């Protein structure tokens, strides 16, 4: 008269969660040098009284 | 399995065409590094006679 029947069914413990980001760190440096060389020339004239 | 005299068995991925290698993220990777240790268990095994 019983039936032969399996009964299951799923229980949850935990659950772990994990993100997703991409994270950067850059270093840097730098050096430099430089000349300048140069030239002027000036007139002038002028009158007082 | 393997015999007495060879060296032991590698796994690393987890598909059934295999690819997808095991990842971890972060925090478990911070809890790794600090000296833990992970723990390996056995559920079933199928096979054949």
């Amino acid at each position: 008269l019983v039936a032969a029947y399996p009964i299951v069914g799923v229980g949850m413990e935990k659950l772990i969660i994990s993100t997703n980001e991409h994270a950067s760190t850059d270093q840097g440096k730098t050096v430099s040098r430089a000349t300048t060389n140069s030239k002027t020339e000036s007139n002038t004239a002028g009158v007082s009284v | 399995y393997p015999k007495k005299g060879l060296s032991p068995l590698a796994l690393n991925t987890m598909d059934q065409f295999s690819s997808r290698l095991i990842p971890i993220n972060y925090d478990q990777l911070k809890k790794l590094d600090a000296g833990k240790q992970i723990k390996l268990e056995t559920t079933q095994v199928s096979g054949n006679f």
